[PDB]
DNA sequence: CTTGACAAAAGTGTTAAATTGTGCTATACTGGGAGCCGTCACGGATGC
DNA sequence: GCATCCGTGAGTCGAGAAGCACAATTTAACACTTTTGTCAAG
């Protein structure tokens, strides 16, 4: 079972384990011999530890079979066509429930992971973690344009009342809690859960006349 | 010594 | 090369004190928008643009200018820091 | 304050047991299908952090207000997901292994 | 322009197919045209013969032929849809039970055998490949001298690479001969015991010299029968083992006597029976016959050094860097060493499965598995070293590539493991080697080239042809002959005066050894066919070559390979003789098949009817896109009804005139100073170059965008991209692919594609902010591609493929790929490179308008100017003399042929300059001018230097300036003289590939790493410019503290002092300072997964903490 | 005693110096066992935190040098 | 590099080794640029 | 465990040397409370110890881990900190940073020996945050955000952003550097000259500094932002300010070859 | 400031397809398989 | 003392092959229920 992902020793681990299982279930009385019914237990357990940890993603035992089948039919039929089978060919040898959609679907579940030192050139001078951007944190230019925004958002409320401002700070989240909802804020100024709505949707008009006169606020909407 | 399967062999022969 | 370079590397002890001092008043300049300026009108750097004559932009130019002059003061353990800028804010609103 | 030295010495396992925030149990990595980590594994959520800021992996948490809070359901504290660079675990070895540094 | 030749050698041969080193050795191995029964044990026949048949030990699997199918599809089918060019393999096997005594037989198809294209080159995923020959240790017997002792010699026996051990036979000090394998040592004595060899026996034969053989007996080991000694080593080799006699056998017989195990080769096995004076069976040292072990070579090994070590005459040492010694492995023997491999990989299938399930319904296609041969032979052709992305700049760039010869690669020297004895320029090297081309820098004399007339035999061994001479006059008879081959005879030079047949000479230079003499002709056994057969292909495209330092000539070689395909190339008006050849063995043109007339001719295609009735149609590559960006395309050189005989040019290849090699242009040249623009290299261009599309080249690039299927969605390539006006979407079609013949520049959009927005909420300002204009945010966001920064040109072609399509085969998760190829049409700019075939390179540093540039008497203008400065450091003198025949040539209209080391002399260019001057002053006379009063200012100063001589009319003094070279050139600033006469003429200048349009980067910010989060590298990606050690040294010994700290946090790695540095620039304040670097964390915590305690401390041993308490519990 | 260029710096008593050139498995370790305490004089240790190397500017002779004008110093010196 | 007194504060050390080793191509590799490194 | 592009998983090396580890770890777990043989529990228990070495320091001790199906080693905790790739040498003591360029260089005779030119496409990345500031406070762009968009594409840009990157540079420096750095002259400040083309113009006098002639070498770029970045540059990295050499203290930047000629 | 109405949108809940983890086969099988190879030189250290 | 072994270094930029059963666990659907958010009415 060598050159399937795990190593020799291994290999010879998990077979000792399951040699272990054949002990306690061997039945002398029958008359067979121990290598007869013992290499049973040590060939599931060789191969039930490869399914299990021989990649770096896993995959269910389940799926693993189903690889494993389709790469048996799709080379069954590359030296019997002559040539690399379509993914229709291999649907079609499978059985039924299989389409060409399902097959590429299960390819491409077992495509392996590619490491992050693997050379590219001549020298062991440059790798492929050299080439693959961070896309993660915020670049220095959107780190700028959200504190911008923030400024000019904040003048901008600073035109309405203090209570308007404070009902669409509070009902839009700019407390950096989530939107209450209106009768949350109603609760915290004790007015009815309509009567935010009311100056809520008022205050949002003036905002728009202000900007519409001004155009300060548009550049910003991407 | 060096080799695993080597003293590994030894020892299960023994 | 910079103008007056050999008079501004003979007035300090150490090349690098003279560095010190005209990045330090640089900094000054551009936090009070060169309001604290030792020039006096006809001696303000220029710059010639399309428009005409502007004060330079340029702070590092200004330090170098103010420095030939004479009319600044450097060295350690002058004022302590806190009060120097404090009277720099009052002197000089920014 | 300011950085003025800095020391290097051992770290006995009391000491590296402080530093880790949860044992690492299973070699999983991620989940096949749904592409998240896996319960366990050496990128479990619940021992180094949420992957997405301020949201718990089960997605009952999802804003600031809830800083420095553990949720029940998964366990995954409400942070930044910066922490999940400097945070770390441990393995439990079932028997003692020498440090090669100091033998070869 | 009529041609006059130089020279008075005449050769007897003429050059050899260039490319045959490429093209015979890949039909040896393959031999898919020989009737099966024919085929002899060569190339991938062998391959098949030694591991068939697979036995079990009653089931055995035969080999009895097999054969090649047609490729699936052309080569240009191949290179648009990313495929391999390549042929199916058929096998046709047979499975005989031994026990029934049953043969069942089939055809088994084994894979796919990547095929060789006319030109030879392959066609590896769509990428044209050059499979470049190695050169290696020659396997045989050596005898080396002892480096630690004096008078003591080693014998070293070496099989083919990775088919054997090295073998290592010596005389201890205490004088017993000792025998090392795999770094073990042990007494020779044992293993002879092994072979049946008795002390009579060794005594008779190793018994007539000193004391050597004395310490080759001891008792103890000869009293033991030769089973005995094969246990007892079986434990001295792999000691712990269960000695047994099962495993004692086999472990021997396959160390040096298996025939799957070691090869020593026909090349080693012919180099034994050289050497030796025996000869070998096979290709064993022992063999295992009769259940017993049979010396082949051991014997006789120890023979040669117990005589070179006693003194006999006869015997010597061997030199390992002699090239008889050292062999090539071209591309046929490579492939087929990793056919073998992979075969065997089968092999150990066919058995571990013909021994588990249902045995007795067997068929050999149910046995064999091909996936591992087939893989191992994909792997050769695309992840080797050997195997190089093709070079097809220019026509002659290819051709140079598979004449290429490395001792690198797998199996070879290293950069580390090779040392000043491999660089070196053997004395064997004369005609099999090119002395002067070579890669400058680390790797120079690694890399070489074959030389010219140089043919590499069945063995490997390079051999060069040589005269007959018989009886002190030259015969026609050519003799090739290799290295060793070639040390026995008196060899006399190509230059050697002759009066018809006879020599002439009564002294003749001549080497013996590799020595210089100088003999008479009685002594004299052969003779050179040339000059040229000592130098490269490339190093033979130099006209007075005999003029030029080496090490500049090395550049002049190198640099014609990187010249750029021009559209307005003209071949140089002097030229050495290969500039047809060159163009004709490279593929470039086309060529008429026999006699006939041309019936039809166009821009795309030429047809032809021939004598014998039939019509051909010879479709033309245009504006093809080569491996560089260069654009290849053929021109049509013929017209309606004319008649074309056999071997007639039909269409000029890339850089090519009329079938001549073209790689730059001739332009006027003045070599003197011009107002510092020449300081230090550089060049000074006048504007009239530009004006009539000099040095103007057309190149190609390709973009590529795919369409995959997402969990998210798919990505749709479509010309509705959100947010967008019409003015960025006005070229793009209905498809979302831009229209062809549109002019694109930086920031432009070529296909529009939106891919679905990954579920995220968005930040509570933003939220307000959408609620204000009453905008809904979409699911799709904008993905498209766009030109890159300083790229640009017209669009020319797009191929669009999509899955399902004939041949496409698109990976998993991709529904579509678009390619766009856009060209722009290069002029010379400030910046660019231009060279001359002497080694002489610049840039060009200012472009004069033609009203500055000096000028000639008569008005004309010069081209470039060039620095004399560069002439004295480099003794590269051959561009002088060039340019004093260019001059000639000008006004003379005439081109010439000057082959190297026999060609045009002073006395000769001198008389053409005489001729030169009456058409130059002749003409002035005859409309009515007489000496200008500059020009007699210039001829009194002239005088006063010894230029002229005194007493002379101006114009005698006007003709012995031009004589020299020489011209009176006035300025077209001043418009008076130049103080002194000035050498004028005309130069062949190239231009080089190296265009500053390309190398122009600039960056504030972009993308970062992923682990360090510092900025990327290369212009691809975006990336920044590396700030070493040896740039940080230079800001510590500056003092600049602040300037360094700098490139070390804010603009690097600092996530937090980045990103407030930005923020404070956009918005008119200072950068604040910088905090501790991300790479600093990153090195902490790699140290504490270490199980080490790193702590910062303050002033006071207190703790502190960088993380921000991110990390505290 | 007199030793090497390599020996001489190999033997400095800083580590974040020595384990940047060479022998850093060596270096590390030997630290280790002696809790060993950088405390940041040369160059290299303070290129890599990212600090003010102790030369030129950053040197403590000159790095806290103060500049003010004739007006502000009058007035700090009477408000006293 | 000024033909003055040193300031205080320089890079003394840097300097002795960029001007000792930048010659150093010019050494023709008990002669040469071997002699120097075995000093 | 990144998703590269949207395709294929990348990984690094170090999770496969935490996997075995964690492997044997597990099964030595399980037959130990099993009751296994001593032959059984003692080999298990060495090849646990031998995976803490690889993952500590691969190759030491015995033959190196690799990767199924290849052979290239796993990279353990040492390499990462070890060798001219570790982490001390290539990204502590040197580093890649922002606002740098590169281009060839051209010999311009007409410059003074404190100038350069600078290609005014290069000067416009270079100086990009500075640019959008002056833009913004001149009548050009209404914002930052609408003045980045307009540099984006190449055809939009107008001709008053060339007008407002001249004064952005005013005064300003830059440093040239071309590899390799043998001495401290090989990194100067210069004062940019903005220039129609796309070559680095370089004055005569400070080639022998440097060490370049024209035959096609390349030079960097980089561009102090603070202003103690920028003081020091113009007082103590100035090309105009160095004219003596520190190794012997004679001329280095002195007539050359064809002003020597001239004289 | 609310009033009763609508229309959801969000939350909860049970089911049932669907995926995933686990145990078991009884003729006799009883110690692996690939390397093979052009460096130069100090330190710096066991061993007899 | 010597040998013999064994680790540690060796320039810089850029561009480059088992199957099946059955139990245990999770995801998907359609149902209801309950907050929200809106709208004519002062
Ligand atoms: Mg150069
Ligand atoms: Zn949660």
């Amino acid at each position: 079972y060598t050159g399937r992902g795990l190593s020799f020793l291994d290999l010879i681990q998990e077979g000792n384990q399951g040699l272990i299982r054949a002990v306690e279930k061997f039945e002398y009385k029958r008359r067979f011999k121990f290598s007869t019914y013992a290499t049973w237990w040590i060939r599931q357990a060789i191969n039930r530890a490869i399914a299990d940890q021989a990649r770096t993603i896993r995959i269910p035992v389940h799926m693993v079979e189903t690889i494993n089948k389709l790469s048996r039919t799709a080379r069954q039929l590359q030296q019997e066509l002559g040539r690399e089978p379509t993914y229709e060919e291999i649907a079609e040898a499978m059985g039924p429930g299989w389409d060409a959609k399902r097959v590429e679907e299960t390819l491409k579940i077992a495509q392996e992971p590619v490491s992050l030192e693997t050379p590219i050139g001549d020298e062991k001078d440059s790798f492929y973690g050299d080439f693959i951007p961070d896309e993660h944190l915020p670049s220095p230019v959107d780190a700028a344009t959200q504190s911008l925004l923030s400024e000019e958002l904040e003048k901008a409320l600073s035109k309405l009342s203090e209570r308007e401002a404070m009902v669409l700070k509070l009902r839009k989240g700019l407390i950096d809690g989530r939107e209450h909802t209106l009768e949350e804020v109603g609760a915290f100024f004790g007015v009815t859960r309509e009567r935010i709505r009311q100056i809520e949707n008022k205050a949002l008009r003036k905002l728009k006349y202000h900007e519409s006169r001004t155009r300060k606020l548009r550049d910003f909407l991407d | 010594t060096s080799d695993p399967v080597r003293q590994y062999l030894h020892e299960i022969g023994q | 090369a910079e103008p007056g370079i050999d008079k501004l590397f003979g007035m300090v002890d150490s090349k690098y004190r003279l560095t010190v001092v005209v990045a330090k008043r640089a900094q000054q300049l551009l936090r009070h928008g060169f309001k604290n300026t030792v020039l006096e009108p006809e001696e303000r750097p220029k710059m010639q643009t399309l428009e005409g004559l502007f004060d330079d932009p340029n702070a590092v130019t200004w330090a170098m200018k103010e420095l030939l002059t004479g009319r600044l003061v450097f060295g350690e353990n002058l004022v302590p820091e806190d009060r120097l800028q404090k009277e720099m804010e009052r002197l000089y609103p920014v | 304050k300011e950085v003025r030295k800095v020391r290097i010495a051992l770290a006995s396992p009391e000491k590296i047991r402080s530093w880790s925030y949860g044992e690492v149990e299973k070699p999983e990595t991620i989940n096949y299908r749904t592409l998240k980590p896996e319960r366990d594994g050496l990128f479990d959520e619940r021992i180094f952090g949420p992957i997405k800021d301020y949201e718990c992996a089960c997605g009952k948490y999802k804003r600031q207000r809830f800083e420095g809070k553990v949720c029940e359901r998964c366990g995954v504290e409400v942070t930044k997901s910066i922490v999940r660079r400097y945070r770390m675990g441990h393995i439990e070895l079932a028997t003692p292994a020498a440090h090669i540094w100091f033998v070869k | 322009m009529e041609i006059k030749r130089f020279g008075r050698i005449r050769e007897v041969i003429p050059l050899p197919p260039l490319t045959e080193i490429q093209v015979e050795s890949y039909r040896r191995a393959l031999q898919a045209d020989v009737p099966p029964e024919k085929r002899e044990n060569v190339g991938i026949q062998a391959a098949f013969r030694e591991t068939f048949p697979i036995e079990e030990e009653g089931l055995v699997l035969d080999f009895l032929e097999y054969r090649l199918g047609e490729p699936p599809f052309p080569q240009d089918e191949c290179r648009e849809k990313d495929l391999t060019y390549q042929a199916p393999l058929y096998a046709r096997l047979q499975l005989i039970h031994k026990d029934t005594g049953l043969i069942k037989e089939d055809e088994v198809f084994l894979g796919h055998i990547p095929l060789m294209t006319e030109d030879g080159s392959f066609i590896i995923n769509g990428a044209d490949r050059v499979i470049v020959s190695q050169i290696h240790r020659s396997p045989g017997v050596y005898f080396t001298p002892d480096p630690a002792r004096p008078g003591r010699y080693i014998a070293s026996i070496i099989p083919l690479p990775k088919r054997g051990p090295w073998i290592d036979l010596e005389v201890e000090p205490n004088g017993v001969v000792s025998m090392k394998v795999n770094k073990r040592k042990f007494p020779l004595v044992l293993l002879l015991r092994v072979l049946g060899y008795d002390q009579e026996t060794l005594a008779r034969e190793l018994g007539a010299y000193g004391e050597l053989v004395q310490g080759l007996m001891d008792e103890s080991v000869f009293a033991m029968r030769p089973e005995e000694a094969l246990i007892r080593l079986f434990t001295l080799l792999r000691p712990g083992d269960p000695p047994k006699r099962d495993k004692a056998v086999a472990y021997v017989y396959g160390l040096i006597a298996d025939p799957r195990r070691y090869d020593l080769g026909e090349a080693g096995r012919y180099k034994a029976e050289e050497k030796l004076g025996i000869r070998l069976s096979g290709r064993t040292l022992a063999r295992f016959e009769d259940g017993e072990f049979k010396d082949e070579v051991f014997l006789p090994t120890l023979r040669y050094l117990f005589a070179l070590t006693a003194g006999v005459p006869g015997h010597e040492v061997d030199d390992i860097d002699h090239l008889g010694n050292r062999r090539i492995r071209t591309v046929g023997e490579l492939m087929t060493d990793q056919f073998r491999v992979g075969l065997a990989r089968l092999a150990r299938g066919v058995r571990e499965r013909m021994l588990m399930g249902s045995e007795d319904s067997l068929t050999p296609a149910k046995l064999v598995n091909s996936r591992p041969l087939e893989a191992a032979i994909r792997e050769f052709f695309s992840r080797s070293q050997l195997s190089q992305f093709k070079d097809e700049t220019n026509p002659l760039s290819s051709l140079r590539h598979k004449r290429r010869i490395s001792a690198l690669g797998p199996g070879g020297l290293t950069r580390e493991r090779a040392g000043f004895d491999v660089r070196d320029v053997h004395r064997t090297h004369y005609g099999r080697i090119c002395p002067v081309e070579t890669p400058e820098g680390a790797n120079i004399g690694l890399i070489t080239s074959l030389a010219a007339y140089a043919r590499v035999d069945e063995l490997g061994f390079i051999r060069t042809p040589y005269r007959r001479v018989v009886g002190g006059v030259v015969t026609d008879e050519v003799v090739y002959m290799t290295a060793t081959e070639e040390d026995r005879y008196t060899i006399a030079q190509a230059n050697t005066p002759l009066e018809g047949n006879r020599i002439a000479a009564e002294r003749v230079v001549a080497r013996r050894k590799g020595e210089p003499v100088i003999v008479s002709p009685e002594e004299v056994e052969f003779m050179d066919v040339s000059p040229k057969q000592v130098f490269s292909v490339n190093t033979n495209l130099i006209p007075f070559l005999e003029h030029d330092d080496a090490n500049r000539a090395l550049m002049g070689s190198n640099m014609q390979t990187q010249a750029v395909p021009l559209i307005r190339a003209q071949a140089p008006v002097v030229m050495t003789g290969l500039e047809e050849r060159v163009v004709r063995d490279s593929l470039a043109a086309l060529y008429a098949e026999e006699d006939g007339e041309v019936a039809k001719v166009d821009g795309n295609r030429i047809v032809v009817r021939y004598e014998d009735g039939r019509l051909v149609e010879y479709p033309l590559r245009r504006f093809y896109r080569s491996n560089q960006g260069t654009a290849l395309d053929q021109r049509p050189r013929v017209v309606v009804g004319q008649r074309v005989r056999k071997g007639d040019l039909l269409a000029d290849g890339p850089a090519s005139e009329n079938g001549f090699l073209a790689l730059g242009q001739n332009v006027l040249v003045a070599i003197m100073p011009f107002d510092g623009y020449n300081f230090e290299d550089a060049i000074v261009i006048s504007e009239e170059l530009l004006k009539r599309d000099f040095y103007t080249s057309i190149h190609i690039e390709r973009y590529e965008i795919e369409a995959r299927d997402t969990k998210l969605g798919p990505e749709r390539i479509t010309r509705d991209i959100p947010h967008l006006s019409e003015a960025a979407l006005r070229d793009l079609d209905e498809e979302g692919v831009v229209r062809i013949g549109a002019e694109v520049k930086p920031g432009d959009i070529l296909v529009g594609r939106t891919s679905f927005k990954g579920e995220s909420e968005p930040t509570p300002e933003e939220r307000l902010l959408r609620s204000i204009f009453g905008e809904k945010a979409r699911d799709v966001k904008d993905t498209s591609l766009r030109v890159p920064p300083g790229e640009g040109g017209i669009v020319v072609r797009t191929v669009r493929l999509r899955r399902g399509d004939p041949g496409v085969e698109l990976k998993p998760g991709v529904r579509e790929v678009v390619r766009v190829y856009v060209a722009q049409k290069r002029k010379l700019q400030v910046g660019d490179k231009l060279a001359n075939r002497h080694g002489n390179k610049g840039v060009v540093a200012k472009i004069l308008p033609v009203e500055d540039m000096p000028h000639l008497p008569d008005g004309t203008p010069v081209d470039v100017i060039l620095n004399p400065l560069g002439v004295p450091s480099r003794m590269n003198l051959g561009q002088i003399l060039e340019t004093h025949l260019g001059l000639a040539g000008y006004f003379l209209g005439q081109r010439y042929i000057s082959p190297i080391f026999d060609g045009a002399k002073e006395p000769e260019i001198k008389e053409l300059l005489a001729q030169a001057f009456e058409v130059y002053f002749g003409k002035r006379k005859g409309e009515g001018f007489g000496v200008d009063k500059r020009e007699v200012e210039v001829l009194r100063r002239a005088e006063k230097l010894g230029l002229v001589t005194p007493g002379k009319t101006p114009e005698e003094q006007l003709k012995e300036l031009f004589l020299q070279g020489k011209v009176v050139l006035y300025d077209g600033r001043t418009g008076e003289p130049i103080e002194g006469p000035i050498v004028v003429g005309q130069m062949f200048i190239m231009k080089l590939y190296h265009m500053v349009e390309d190398k122009m980067h600039a960056r504030s910010t972009g993308p970062y790493s992923l682990i360090t989060q510092q900025p990327l590298g290369g212009k691809a990606q975006f990336g920044g410019q590396r700030f070493g050690e040896m740039e940080v040294w230079a800001l510590e010994a500056y003092g600049a503290a602040h300037t360094l700290q700098e490139m070390l946090t804010l603009k690097s790695d600092d996530i937090e002092g980045r990103n407030a540095a930005y923020e404070a620039i956009i918005k008119g304040e200072d950068v604040p300072e910088p905090s501790v670097p991300e790479s600093f964390r990153v090195l902490v915590k790699e140290l504490q997964a270490l199980a080490l305690d790193v702590q910062t401390l303050d002033e006071k041993d207190n703790p502190v903490d960088i993380f921000e308490g991110l990390a505290s519990k | 005693l007199l030793m090497g260029v390599t020996k001489s710096a190999l033997s400095t008593k800083s580590w974040l110096s020595a384990a940047s050139f060479q022998n850093t498995t060596h270096v590390l370790t030997e630290a280790a066992i002696a809790g060993k305490k950088d405390e940041l004089i040369g160059l290299k240790e303070n290129v890599i935190l990212g600090r003010l190397i102790p030369a030129g500017t950053g040197s403590d002779f000159v790095r806290f040098t103060q500049v003010v004008d004739q007006k502000t110093l009058k007035a700090i010196e009477e408000a006293r | 590099s000024m033909a003055r007194p040193v300031s205080i504060g320089e890079a003394v050390g840097i300097v002795a080794a960029q001007s000792i080793g930048e010659p150093g191509t010019q050494l023709t590799m008990t002669q040469g640029l071997p002699r120097v490194i075995e000093l | 465990m990144v998703q590269v592009d949207g395709g294929r998983f990348a990984t690094s090396d170090l999770n496969d040397l935490y996997r075995r580890l964690i492997n044997r770890n597990n099964r030595l777990k399980k037959l130990l409370a099993q009751g296994a043989p001593e032959i059984i529990i003692r080999n298990e228990k060495r090849m646990l110890q031998e995976a803490v070495d690889a993952l500590l320091d691969n190759g030491r001790r015995g033959a190196p881990v690799t990767n199924p199906g290849s052979d290239r080693p796993l990279r353990s905790l040492t390499d990462i900190l070890s060798g001219k790739q570790g982490r001390f040498r290539q990204n502590l003591l040197g580093k890649r940073v922002d606002y740098s360029g590169r281009s060839v260089i051209v010999v311009g005779p007409q410059l003074k020996l404190h100038q350069c030119g600078l290609p005014k496409r290069m000067a416009l990345e270079l100086f990009k945050p500075f640019l959008l500031k002056k833009m913004e406070e001149k009548g050009i762009a209404p914002n930052v955000k609408a003045a980045r968009r307009m540099l984006e594409r190449q055809r939009d840009i107008k001709d008053e952003v060339w007008d407002a990157l001249e004064e952005v540079i005013h005064g300003k420096v830059v440093l040239l550097n071309r590899a390799p750095t043998l001495h401290r002259l090989g990194i100067q400040a210069f004062q940019p000259v903005l220039v129609e083309g796309q070559s680095i113009q370089l004055h005569p006098l400070v080639c022998e500094a440097f060490n370049a002639d024209f035959d096609g070498d390349q030079m960097a770029v980089h561009v102090p932002l603070s202003s103690f970045a920028q003081a020091e540059a113009r007082i103590q990295m100035l090309s105009a300010h160095n004219l003596l050499s520190p190794a012997s203290g004679e001329p280095l930047a002195k007539p050359s070859r064809d002003i020597i000629l001239g004289l």
